[PDB]
RNA sequence: GGACAUGGGUUAGUCGAUCCUAAGAGAUAGGGAAGCUCCGUAUGAAAGGCACGAUUUUUCGUGCCUAUCGAAAGGGAAUCCGGUUAAUAUUCCGGAACCAGAAGGUGGAAUCAACACGGCAACGUAAAUGAAGUUGGAGACGUCGGCGGGAGCCCUGGGAAGAGUUCUCUUUUCUUUUUAACAAACCACACCCUGAAAUCGGUUUAUCCGGAGCUAGGGUAUGGUGUUUGGAAGAGUUCAGCGGCUGAAUCCGGUGCGCUCUCGACGGCCCUUGAAAAUCCAACGGAAGUG
RNA sequence: AUCAACUUAGAACUGGUACGGACAAGGGGAAUCUGACUGUCUAAUUAAAACAUAGCAUUGCGAUGGCCAGAAAGUGGUGUUGACGCAAUGUGAUU
């Protein structure tokens, strides 16, 4: 029960290997096409950058801005953490259909990405949009 | 029971000895011996050189520093304890 | 029949490495043909790295940039196996030093 | 799978698949079958089983093909917003990518006898196309814009989901996520 | 070394600046190999039926060097 | 006649040298020594770079951290076939490639969500920016012992061309039956996923492996001296005719404790553990940015 | 069912009892002296019982040192060393 909707993990294995994902919905009973307890989840490919107050408001944007993405993992290669992520107007988004069409999963990536930008600059879940260093 | 007294040394056939062969036959059995690993407890640990026990088990593959011949000698068991005693003590 | 070397270098060493052909003109010759390449191996474990070619130093540089790498983080200089004790190790301590950091403010 | 009715029978021609198989389509002149994947197009021969030819799409995903009846050209509707039009004696690459759609492409329908095809979006416009096909090998065929049928609703990011031609005429059945079929005449 | 196995991209580099001249080859089998001299690659195409042949060489720019069997 | 006399003859972006460093030689800094010269090789040396900035009192400020020689058997960019000469050829000729560097151009991709997507994954893709600084890898390594694969040679069953023998016997004896670099597609020990294993099982010529996840089912990677074509039959070879030219044939298969070289997976040995550097790649990091 | 490889056993028959038919290819034993052994040397008269060796033992030295070098030097070796080490010797496996 340790991986519920809200909870951050780290995916381990991937392309996105050690990105910083929220569990979005678990589907730990199996399905048809993935026969094992996996779960989709919405994470970050490019960490908002390091801001300064010296910066302009031009560059602070610039930097601010994050590219999201949307995956379904293994639970073998997620690894869950303690913290949690409040994921408003992110609750019923995702679906086996939003990945059947790509258009419903570019719809998600973008409002997924709108979200992130504004929980960022709401500076909510700093350790969330901070990169880890391995 | 190819060799009833001989063993491993049976390789030097009737040359050096039979005193400084038997000394190297219980050197020798204990240096190609395969011993368990700390790390991991399966029996993968052999020797590499003088001083170097290399555990072949998939995902350990720990070096270890040890005896020429045997991978824990009295000496350094003996080391160990009492530096843990002095340790505890201060 | 019988065969010689190419060049002028007798003797034969690492890179006197030769092979048997046979011509279109019906003749057992030799070819002299260069080492084989090396996969690149693990910076961590040591263990050669999955998904590029075995090819020698220069010939590195005429591939392609996906054709050289992984894409993963380390892709292409580790292992995922040792990429992934990375990512767990670093994020265990780090939890560790947070949970040292406050036992030891208080 | 391909299915045989006389023998009422199911079997499964390929011993091993590379990617997974988006859309499938029979030749209308030689029997091939064309595979279309995540990336390739393949074009296999059923009866001595073996693959003929290899289309590089150059597209993240393909949506879905259709075939020219002459069986010398192919359209690939892709999720990347693009079409492709590929012709078998032109090139492995596709002959002319189009990318005039605003939003995902689902689907792509040739007219069976005319020489006009259209392409279906999730954006709500239909794009009517001309393409031309003469035998002779100098000339290239001619792929040319007609019409941009619009004013068709998007629900819930669905759009123009499928479009079929007539058998006969230059008609248009085209279907919405509404639940409404548009009559393009 | 570059085999052609679509005939459209044979003419297309056949009218390229590139090309230099073209060959043709009548096998005992009966199939015409058409090769194109290029300036880094010698590109051939194999046809298997002689009319399809005939109606690729007339489609050949007649600017183009063709040699017959050598 | 390797004698004697007169002439002719050695063609390279790809083969070597050149480049790299080895043991070692060796100037400079310094110190000795009457001196010839000796010792010395990052040493008791001020031993050289790099970026920012309206231009800074129009007299420059601010930060950032090792010679050389030495290998024609070591390391190493990239060439093959056929032919030609009285004598040269991986060098010339005909054909066919390759590598390194340079510049802009065509086409394609990414981009105002600046720096692509897919797969649970191992990883894949025709593309997919990345300064300084750091780090990893290749180069880059002993020896013996079998076992497995490949190529060439060897052996062999038919076919076809000539030739040998034939008093007798021999559907036979012999020769020939060839396919280069390079380009393209295809081709399963490590690893991933599902799974939970004692009636313990898998497995090798050689007993190693498994709850640190066996067997099994499905995948991923490596991909040549393998295969199918291109090269390429027009070449080479054999044979039958004509006065340089014209006809044919070059085909279809088996085998192995076989030899030569290589390759893969292992095994043993050591108080013996078996070069360096040039060069090349990748990564962490994120400077920077109609065009 | 057909296909492919030479390795052994046994039966007869047969020949101036011949038979690894040429080639190729150990003489063997009972003991003494001596060096343990493999190895090394007087190239061009001495290959040994000599030298070496493992093993044994002794000696010097803890670095501001032992041993060795250089005319001297801000010099060199052991030494990328540290007593399970380096240096100097005598004996010469084991019992």
């Amino acid at each position: 029960k340790i991986l519920k909707p809200g909870k951050v993990a780290l995916i381990t294995r991937g392309r996105f290997a050690g990105k910083k994902v929220v569990i979005l919905q678990a589907i730990d009973q199996g399905s048809k096409s993935h026969p094992f307890g996996h779960a989709v989840v919405a994470g970050v490919e490019r960490y908002p950058l390091k801001v300064t107050k010296s910066m302009g408001a031009k560059r602070i944007a610039r930097r601010s801005r994050v590219k999201p993405f949307i995956k379904v993992v293994n639970y073998n290669h997620l690894m869950p953490t303690r913290y949690a992520l409040e994921l408003d107007n992110l609750k019923g988004l995702i679906t086996a259909d939003t990945f059947k069409e790509p258009t419903q999963r570019s719809a998600a990536r973008k409002t997924v990405k709108k979200t992130f930008e504004e929980k960022y600059q709401s500076g909510k879940s700093a350790w969330f949009f901070t990169p880890l260093r391995f | 029971k190819r060799t009833k007294k001989v063993g491993v040394t049976g390789k030097y056939g009737v040359r050096y000895g039979a005193s400084l062969r038997r000394d190297v036959r219980k050197i020798e059995v204990q240096q190609h011996s395969r011993y368990q690993c700390p790390f991991c407890g399966r029996n993968t640990v052999k020797r590499t050189a003088a001083g170097i026990w290399c555990c072949n088990g998939k995902g350990c593959k720990k070096v270890l520093a040890g005896g020429a011949w045997t991978v824990t000698t009295a000496a350094a068991t003996s080391a160990r304890s009492t530096i843990r005693r002095l340790r505890e003590m201060v | 029949q019988r065969v010689t070397y190419r060049r002028r270098l007798a003797y034969n060493t690492r890179s006197n490495r030769t092979r048997i052909i046979k011509t279109p003109g019906n003749n057992i010759r030799y070819l002299h043909i260069k080492k084989l390449g090396t996969i690149p191996r693990c910076g961590d474990t040591g263990v050669p790295l999955q998904g590029i070619p075995a090819l020698r130093p220069r010939e590195f540089a005429r591939l392609s940039h996906n054709k050289k790498t992984v894409q993963r983080a380390y892709g292409g200089c580790l292992s995922a196996n040792a990429v992934k004790d990375r990512i767990v190790r670093a994020f265990l301590i780090e939890e560790q030093k947070i949970v040292k950091q406050k036992l030891k403010q208080l | 799978l391909i299915h045989q009715l006389s023998r009422g029978a199911s079997q499964s021609p390929f011993s091993k698949s590379k990617g997974s198989v988006q859309a499938v389509t029979f030749h209308p002149t030689m029997p091939y079958l064309l595979v279309a994947t995540q990336r390739y197009v393949r074009i296999y021969n059923l009866v001595k089983q073996e693959l003929v030819k290899t289309l590089l799409t150059g597209v993240k995903w393909v949506s879905s093909l259709s075939v020219h009846s002459s069986g010398d050209h192919v359209i690939i509707g892709s999720y990347d917003k693009r079409l492709c039009w590929f012709d078998l004696d032109f090139s492995s690459k596709p002959y002319k990518n189009l990318r005039y759609h605003s939003r995902a492409l689902r689907d792509v329908s040739y007219h069976p006898s005319l020489p006009l095809f259209c392409s279906g979006s999730d954006d709500g416009d239909v794009q009517v196309f001309h393409g031309r096909v003469y035998s002779d090998l100098l000339a290239n065929p001619l792929i040319v814009p007609l019409k941009i049928l619009r004013n068709h609703k998007v629900v819930d990011n669905v759009g123009v989901l499928s479009t079929c031609w007539h058998p006969k005429e230059a008609w248009l059945f085209s279907a919405g996520a509404g639940g409404e079929i548009r009559m393009w005449t | 070394p570059r085999q052609i196995s679509d005939i459209k991209q044979f003419l297309e580099i056949a009218r390229r600046k590139d090309a230099t001249s073209a060959r043709i080859k009548k096998n005992t089998n009966k199939d015409v190999k058409f090769k194109l001299r290029c300036s880094k690659y010698l590109y051939t195409l194999v046809v298997a039926d002689a009319k399809k042949a005939e109606k690729l060489r007339q489609s050949l720019p007649p600017d183009l060097t063709v040699t017959e069997v050598g």
